[PDB]
């Protein structure tokens, strides 16, 4: 019943242990028992036991003192403000016990925390004038002893403690409020997690109670710029994050003081707020956009901030935002519209970053817009954004189209990506180029497939693929079929005995693979060195020719590449590897062909693939024919396989004209050495060629004649079983009969000239001249129409066409004119012109045959003007009439006229005089007839000068190329020109003109290396020359004159820079004009 | 009972 100074130590505590069982087991309504221990209560308070150096004993203590104020609430026994200041600090230096969890008084201490925070004992201090010091020294103490030794009862007590403190206390200093917000900072938050979880839980307990002062807090700092106020003032970006998440309302006063921050004229303030905001914005679980609308609509306006950093960071923000937020979407699309155009290439580029980020992720998360966005950049100015959106949307198909990982309806959105990426192809750019190649390689056809699968993927891809894709894809082919015959010629090179001589040719081969290499201002520097590694390393050459072959497996060159790179192992290393990947096969090897040809056999019987892959059977298989067609060009070797002879065999008797129609033209470009290697495909073939080349059809009955004369050694006994039944049934009885005859004999006269030369010749004279082209046995009907469609044409008159074109390919296999045989058929020709195609002129031929007579004439000198030998043969008379076809009354006369031109025109094979003719259609009173004339001048002018560029010029093969030279051509057809018939008349000379500038308007569009000074240099000639066509005739000479100084007007009044030198002594055709004054105009010109 | 305000 006593504890004082004089009993000793032991007896003291052996007293006390049982002191605080009675004070723990006593109750407030025990008033007999409270009024007998109050001495004792009001003793045990005293400064023996306060400051009693024994640790014990100040824990039994503090226990009693706790149960003390318990049993004596709400009106303690200690009145004394002094002493009751003593007691409370006494009690949280006790509170430091709870850390060590291992000691055997912990549970004593944490009976002394339990209490003290059921009690709310700490309240009394909210009278005392040491009150702040108090509670602030109680939260340090327990956010200092707080460890991961503490289960959730301890942490629960704590908050309890110190929840109750400002809830019902009078305030909270910056001071008390401290001691809960540093164990926020990043930095302490790292290194003690248990301090922090106690803060978020006290924080959000007393959330409502506590908002004011935090308000009071950030109102002081980011407004007033008060720093002093506190510590932690630096941290308040971080605490700001740390509280929204903790609780909304926290920050209730706050995100207007940020809406306001938003306006800030100081940038990297600016940026701060705008980095917050994006992280409290973007975080998953978020919803402030919807609590806070003015905020979001005032945070989106910094998309079209000013200051770069924080455009990028709103960019960046997108991302997350489409990710985490899909009902936001339709916020940003507008502003992502915009930045999509930035004038900073880092906004540009992660604007696509984002797009793509979140519809890799899911494309549901991504609308029509922002994919239409990422195209648009495909088409940037800077190439790495340009690579950015193409890698993108290739990532995006591999995944949503290929795979179809979002289902078919998904797949269909983006339909356009396949078609879009391969339309990149026709880019100047060589970067660009490339890169759609590496596309196609990995992500529209991946590589890794197998043989089988990779050509099922291929064989619906490209039968689904835009009518420009397929042709930039069979661009591709032939792009690397080019290259890796450049790299096999420059192996061949090396591996000659070193001259002078090859030395160069050598470098002319690196020159000329360098101009397919990005960055040729390194390419020729590092394919110098890649010379001299071939010339000196034998092991490396072996691989590169092996890798080269074109019988080189994809298996074989994924080996090749590896050596090489191995052998070679920095930005040189690099460039090579470029050079490896463009000529390695990756797609198309011996059996991939034969897994393809299979597949389409597949697709004509049964297949059942065709109906769940998205493809009509139809289209699938004619796409399939075609890309085999085009494979058999660009590899033709690779078709050279038992499995591919034997399938094409087999697709050779089908019944399908089509399918039949491309197995033949198959054989024809890789049936080379069948006889030599498979003699089975041979003799199993042969039969059949016979049969089509005899019964037709026409387009089957040629291909089999030059398969005939492609793979069969014994060609001429073949031809000869063939020729003299077909040379028989030609009789004039049968109209309907003769079309396929004449077809198979027309390319055995082309590919046999010699061996049938007396049977042809008899047969041109006597059948198909006197006999054929002479006679109208069935009149086709009498019409006002000038033209009818292929099948309301006479039989006669289709009979006749295949009769002309069957004489111009007995003229192409002779290539002489020895015998005069070419100058017969040529004014053969051109009487049927200048009969209007009536070569009887009885009437009794339809007006629409007439047509298809012209056509077929004027068509048939231009094909022999293309040989040399029948070039020098054709008049000038014969050419100027044949030229008139392109203003002839039928539109599809000059129109198809015209196209032969161009094609002849684009090969480099048709003479200059002929692209003259052209300048006539400005006399067409179509608009699409003049469009195309002008396209067909343009295309033609261009790569004559392309070409000239790149190659080494010759004297007479110099001006056959020679744009320039085809004023004098012009200037002579106009000049004899029909409509031209008053030398001095001045509509009949606007006509001229309007001609002359139809051509110049164009070849003079460049105006570089003195090309005006060139050309009127030639007219200046013209006029010291003759008509050559009739020297003498004064009159003539005038004309041709006069055309020179209509010509001259239109480049004087054109142009500045014809006036100069002329770069060379122009040569006048020798044949329009003989070896070399005043205007010749009338004034009103 | 308990202390509170
Ligand atoms: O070489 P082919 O694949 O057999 O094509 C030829 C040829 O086309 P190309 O010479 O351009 O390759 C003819 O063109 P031309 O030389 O006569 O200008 C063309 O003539 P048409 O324009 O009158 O149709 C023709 O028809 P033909 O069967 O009489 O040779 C036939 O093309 P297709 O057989 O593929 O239709």
């Amino acid at each position: 019943m006593e504890i004082s100074d004089k009993i000793s130590k032991e007896e003291m505590v052996r007293r006390l242990k049982m002191v605080v069982k009675t004070f723990m087991d006593m109750d407030q309504d025990s008033e007999e028992e409270k009024e007998l221990y109050l001495n004792l209560a009001l003793h045990l308070a005293s400064d023996f036991f306060l400051k009693h150096p024994d640790k014990d004993v100040r824990l039994l203590v503090a226990c009693c003192l706790a149960d003390i104020f318990r049993i004596y609430a709400p009106e303690a026994p200690h009145t004394s403000p002094d002493k009751l200041k003593d007691i409370f600090m006494f009690i949280t230096r006790q509170l430091k016990g709870l850390e060590d969890t291992k000691s055997p008084q912990f549970n004593r201490y944490f009976y002394l925390l339990e209490n003290i925070a059921w009690v709310k004992s700490y309240n009394i201090c909210f009278e005392l004038e040491d009150s702040n010091e108090i509670f602030t020294q109680l939260y340090r103490t327990l956010f200092s002893v707080i460890n991961n030794g503490h289960n959730q009862k301890v942490h629960m007590h704590m908050v309890d403690l110190m929840s109750s403190i400002i809830c019902e206390g009078d305030t909270v200093s910056q001071e008390l409020l401290d001691t809960v917000l540093v164990n926020l900072v990043p930095a302490h938050k790292n290194l003690n997690k248990q301090a922090y979880d106690l803060a978020k839980a006290l924080l959000k307990r007393t959330a409502q109670a506590i908002e004011p002062y935090i308000t009071n807090f950030f109102n002081q700092v980011l407004m007033l710029g008060k720093t002093s106020i506190s510590d932690l003032s630096e941290h308040v970006f971080d605490l700001i994050l740390e509280l929204y998440n903790i609780d909304s309302h926290l920050l209730l006063s706050v995100l207007p003081q940020l809406e306001f921050k938003l306006k800030s004229n100081d940038n990297e303030e600016r940026l701060q707020v705008v980095k917050l905001l994006a992280k409290m914005f973007g975080a998953k679980d978020s919803e402030l956009a919807s609590q806070n609308k003015p905020l979001w609509q005032c945070y989106l306006g910094r998309f079209n901030d000013i200051h770069v950093p924080i455009r990028l960071e709103c960019v960046k923000f997108a991302s997350h935002c489409l990710m985490n937020h899909p009902d936001l979407a339709k916020d940003l699309t507008e502003y992502l519209k915009v930045r999509s155009h930035d004038p900073e290439e880092a906004i540009r580029h992660d604007v696509i970053v984002s797009i793509v980020t979140a519809a890799k992720k899911d494309i549901l998360l991504v609308n029509d817009h922002l994919l239409n966005f990422v195209r648009e950049r495909t088409l940037d100015k800077r190439w790495r954004v340009r690579k950015e959106a193409m890698m993108g949307l290739a990532q995006i198909y591999k995944k949503y189209a290929l795979q179809s990982a979002a289902g078919k309806d998904a797949a269909k959105q983006i339909a356009w990506i396949k078609d879009k990426l391969l339309h990149i192809y026709y880019q100047n750019s060589i970067d660009d180029r490339l890169l759609v190649e590496r596309i196609f390689a990995q992500y529209m056809v991946p590589h890794n497939l197998e043989t089988t699968e990779r050509m099922k993927c291929l064989y619906y891809l490209y039968a689904t693929l835009d009518l420009n894709a397929v042709k930039a894809l069979n661009e591709m082919w032939k792009c690397q079929n080019l290259l890796r015959h450049q790299v096999k010629d420059l192996l061949d090179l090396i591996k000659q005995p070193k001259t002078d001589a090859s030395v160069k040719a050598i470098f002319s081969k690196v020159m000329v693979i360098t101009r397919n290499l990005p960055d040729p201002g390194k390419a020729q520097d590092f394919m110098k060195k890649f010379t001299q590694v071939l010339e000196d390393d034998e092991k490396i050459r072996k691989q590169l020719e092996v890798l080269v072959s074109p019988t080189c497996s994809c298996k074989q060159a994924e080996g090749c590449v590896r050596e090489i790179t191995k052998k070679l192992g920095n930005p040189f290393l690099e460039m090579i590897k470029f050079l490896l990947e463009r000529i390695a096969p990756v797609h198309i090897d011996t059996e991939s062909i034969s897994a393809l040809i299979k597949q389409v056999n597949k697709s004509i019987d049964g297949t059942a693939d065709d109906e769940d892959e998205g493809v009509p059977t139809d289209q699938a298989i004619r796409a399939g024919l075609e890309l085999l067609k085009v494979l058999s060009f660009t590899h033709p070797i690779s078709f050279h396989s038992a499995e591919t002879f034997e399938s094409l065999l087999a697709c050779l008797k089908m019944d399908d004209e089509k399918v039949a129609e491309a197995a033949l033209q198959i054989f024809k470009n890789t049936g080379s050495k069948i006889e030599e290697d498979f003699p089975h495909i041979r003799s199993a073939l042969l039969p059949v060629l016979h049969h089509k080349s005899k019964k037709g059809p026409p387009r089957q009955a040629k291909y089999a004649i030059h398969c005939i004369h492609a793979i069969f050694s014994s060609k001429e006994t073949q031809f000869a079983q063939i020729f003299e039944p077909l040379h028989k049934s030609l009789d004039p009885s049968n109209l309907e009969h003769l079309i396929t005859p004449l077809v198979t004999i027309g390319h055995i006269a082309l590919l046999a000239p010699d061996q049938f030369a007396a049977p042809l010749k008899s047969l041109v004279a006597t059948f198909i001249v006197k006999d054929l082209l002479m006679n109208d046995r069935l009149p086709g009907k009498k019409t006002t129409k000038l033209w009818v469609p292929d099948e309301e044409v006479s039989p006669e008159t289709m009979v006749k066409i295949q009769a002309i074109k069957m004489m111009v390919r007995w003229l192409l296999g002779m290539k002489n004119n020895h015998s005069k045989s070419g100058t017969s058929t040529l004014r053969l020709l051109t009487t049927i012109l200048h009969s209007d195609g009536d070569l009887t002129e009885q009437g009794k031929i339809s007006k629409p045959d007439m047509s298809r007579l012209r056509l077929a004439a004027g068509s048939a000198i231009v094909k022999l003007a293309q040989e040399p030998c029948y070039h020098e043969i054709i008049t000038l008379e014969q050419y100027q009439l044949c030229a008139l076809a392109i203003n002839d009354e039928c539109y599809q006369v000059r129109q198809v006229f015209a196209q032969k031109l161009h094609k002849g025109l684009s090969r480099l094979r048709l003479p200059l005089e002929y692209m003259a003719i052209c300048a006539l259609c400005a006399k067409d009173p179509v608009k699409e007839r003049r469009a195309h004339a002008r396209q067909c001048l343009v295309k033609n002018i261009n790569v004559r000068r392309e070409y000239l560029k790149q190659h080494a010029a010759v004297s007479e093969k110099l001006l056959s190329l020679l744009p320039e030279y085809v004023v004098p051509y012009t200037i002579h057809l106009l000049a004899h020109d029909p409509d031209y018939v008053k030398v001095q008349d001045i509509e009949q000379l606007k006509d001229v003109k309007e001609c002359l500038w139809f051509v110049l308007e164009i070849l003079m569009a460049k105006n570089e290396n003195n090309s005006h000074a060139f050309i009127r240099k030639m007219v200046e000639n013209i006029k010291q020359t003759k008509d050559a066509q009739g020297p003498d005739d004064a009159k003539m000479n005038e004309k041709l004159y006069t055309v020179c100084d209509v010509a001259m007007n239109i480049i004087m009044s054109k142009s500045t820079t014809y006036s100069l030198e002329s770069p060379k002594d122009p040569v006048l055709p020798a044949r329009f004009f003989t070896q070399p004054t005043k205007n010749y105009l009338p004034p009103e010109m | 009972k308990t202390y509170s305000r």
